[PDB]
């Protein structure tokens, strides 16, 4: 873009060495196709993830997170609450990323957790379906690249979104590009109500602690550095209850955060201050 | 009664089910947690005896069982608790060391009588309870303590009442707890989950449950028709004289008439 060479100009020198490996084939599909959505309150975002997973298991998952840290917290916890799922985040070997994703593209059926910046590095296999648990990092690239990996040459993959309440601005700026949507409906009843013993781990064990408290900061965080504004806003974000799906009872500290002017002045001419 | 009327019918409101669950609904929506075979599945149709007399002029709040052929609730989504009537932690410790592999697996919560009065008596816990389990026993020597302990939550319906099972030998906690051989303690569990459960009201009809929609129809059949010689000869008084009609349907469907 313009903006792009003037800081080439200004922090490259004046001979640079100019390479191309892009893929100028970008095979942006706008009408061919079809994204979901499920609208979930703060509170049962988890609830609704494990009630997806374990009834759709033996099939093809793949779950995006926003942080890594969130990944870790969610593989530790999935094995203690007895679901065998797969993960994928940057505190493991490069080489055990490796075994664990062609253990993935090779399997029948299966789980992956990973974040969303670690799947633009990867190749998606053919799979059932694409869940963006967290917001996504920059939503064109969601719905325009993974919205049709998720659709995946011939089999039927189907990819879904999670959406709070207050986030319903994404249906408006989804109706601007004109790509169709569907809501799935999701029975209260069906809800594996696993509230109960998620809370009595979180107090008990101090190693699901320090998980759940980095795995809810590292979600706030990303939150607040989110581009696009207008939907994914913090202070729309009740943090209570969204401590609650994470496993937490009072929700921890986090920074949500991070006209006169003087008579009788004039503006500086000189001295050197620092 | 005649088995091949029966069967054709059995035929006919099944494949009915999947013609209603498989129809798309007209808001525009879908089910993330309903798969089309998992509600053509988990659906249950079930018996619907008509009588004259209104059979067992009392509330008899106890399931009798009849022992099935080839059991109902055999699936392997089946969360069972087992509420016994001395120190829970004998009975935790005999499913954990024993109960093979498949009743270990579906063995939820055990929990003990007074443990039950404690920790749930208030309407929240019993509907909790009500909701995370699927099938509830409970030892005979607390058959009775039931009705008080879980109340409408679990008695108002008869789809889960808590089911007689007999763990005695033939009393300070600590020292002893009369119980049977372990081994016959688990074989005894295998019959009283999956087994057709009668509930005698002051009623004229009464609603046996007899299987899902997912069975293929012969089974269903000779199941139904083992419900039917069951039902007639041991609990219904005036066995054949106050016999009347018959019905087999699903939850959201018509009644199939049998008459007798």
């Amino acid at each position: 873009t313009t903006k792009v060479e003037d800081l080439a100009r200004i922090s490259l020198r004046p001979g640079p060495l100019y390479i191309n490996v892009d893929e100028e084939k970008k095979y942006s599909t706008v009408e061919g196709l079809e994204q979901g959505y499920v609208v979930v309150e703060a509170d049962k975002r988890f609830l609704l993830l494990f009630s997806f997973l374990k009834k759709m298991a033996k099939k093809k998952i793949i779950v995006f997170f926003s942080s890594c840290n969130s990944v870790k917290y969610y593989s530790e916890l999935l094995q203690y609450i007895d679901l065998p799922v797969l993960d994928l985040h940057g505190k493991q070997k490069q080489q055990k990323r490796t075994n664990t994703f062609f253990e993935f593209c090779n399997a029948k059926s299966g789980t992956l957790i990973c974040t969303d910046v670690a799947a633009r590095g990867l190749d998606i296999p053919q799979v059932d379906w694409i869940v963006q648990f967290d917001p996504p990092d920059d939503p064109r690239d969601y719905i325009h690249r993974v919205g049709r990996t998720a659709r995946g040459n011939n089999g039927k993959g189907r990819s879904l979104l999670f959406l709070q309440p207050c986030e319903l601005g994404f249906l408006a700026h989804l109706k601007a590009a004109k790509v169709p949507v569907v809501e799935y409906d999701f029975p209260k009843n069906k809800i594996l109500n696993v509230q109960s013993q998620l809370e009595k781990l979180i107090s008990t064990n101090y190693y699901l602690n320090q998980s759940a408290k980095e795995g809810y900061r590292s979600y706030i965080h990303a939150y607040a550095s989110h581009s696009l504004r207008s939907v994914f806003d913090v202070h729309k974000l009740d943090l209570v209850k969204v401590a609650k799906s994470f496993g937490f009872s009072t929700p921890p500290r986090v920074d949500i955060t991070l006209g006169r002017r003087a008579y009788g002045s004039q503006p500086r001419q000189g001295g050197r201050y620092k | 009664v005649d088995p091949d009327q029966t069967l054709k019918a059995c035929k006919a409101l099944l494949a009915h089910i999947k013609k209603a669950a498989a129809a798309p609904r007209p808001d525009g929506k879908q089910n993330l947690l309903a798969d089309e075979e998992s509600t053509v599945a988990e659906t249950p149709i079930w018996l619907t005896l008509t009588t004259k007399k209104h059979i067992h002029d009392s509330h008899r709040l106890q399931p009798g069982k009849i022992i099935l052929p080839h059991p109902l609730n055999t699936s392997e989504e089946i969360s069972v608790c087992l509420i016994t009537a001395d120190p829970q932690r004998f009975y935790k410790n005999a499913v954990a060391d024993e109960f093979p592999e498949d009743l270990r697996a579906k063995i939820g919560r055990v929990i003990d009588i007074s443990h039950l009065k404690a920790k749930f008596k208030a309407y929240e816990a019993q509907r909790k309870l009500f909701s995370e389990h699927d099938v509830f026993l409970a030892d005979t020597r607390i058959i009775n303590r039931l009705p008080k302990a879980l109340g409408k939550t679990f008695y108002k319906t008869t789809t889960k009442r808590p089911i007689p099972v007999v763990l005695m030998a033939q009393r300070d906690p600590l020292e002893n707890a009369n119980a049977r051989p372990i081994p016959e303690i688990v074989a005894e569990i295998r019959k009283a989950i999956g087994a057709a459960l009668v509930h005698l009201s002051p009623s004229t009809n009464t609603a046996i449950k007899v299987g899902y929609a997912n069975w293929e129809p012969e089974k269903l059949a000779a199941n139904i028709e083992t419900v039917i010689r069951e039902l007639v000869e041991r609990f219904v008084p005036q066995k054949w004289q106050n016999v009347r009609n018959f019905y087999v349907k699903g939850p959201e469907t018509a009644a199939l008439p049998i008459y007798q």
